[PDB]
């Protein structure tokens, strides 16, 4: 019973484990998309103002 | 957001300095003094 419940536990672990690597592969990407298009434009925009 | 606040303040400063320039550069009188103005129709009636 512990083995089958731990198989369910392994599924409940891997459902987040598989997603974590994928979202950390793209974790630089979306933050840099916010950087080069939203935050850094406001970083410049103070000085020409 | 912190930079955007100063962006808003500087834009407010820029627009309140924009709004002062057009008041000092109004061509109300549009040598005009030598000639008889057609708007000054009193002088036109005088000449007529």
């Amino acid at each position: 019973q512990l083995v089958e419940e731990t198989q369910e536990q392994v599924r409940l672990l891997i459902k987040g484990n598989s997603a974590s690597k994928t979202r950390l592969c793209r974790s630089p990407g979306e933050v840099l998309a916010l950087v080069q298009r939203k935050v850094v434009p406001t970083f410049e925009a103070v000085a020409p103002q | 957001r912190q930079l955007e606040n100063l962006v808003q303040e500087l834009s407010q400063s820029n627009m309140m300095l924009y709004k002062q320039l057009e008041m000092l550069t109004d061509p109300s009188v549009s040598n005009p003094r030598n000639t008889i103005d057609t708007k000054d129709y009193s002088t036109h009636r005088l000449y007529q």
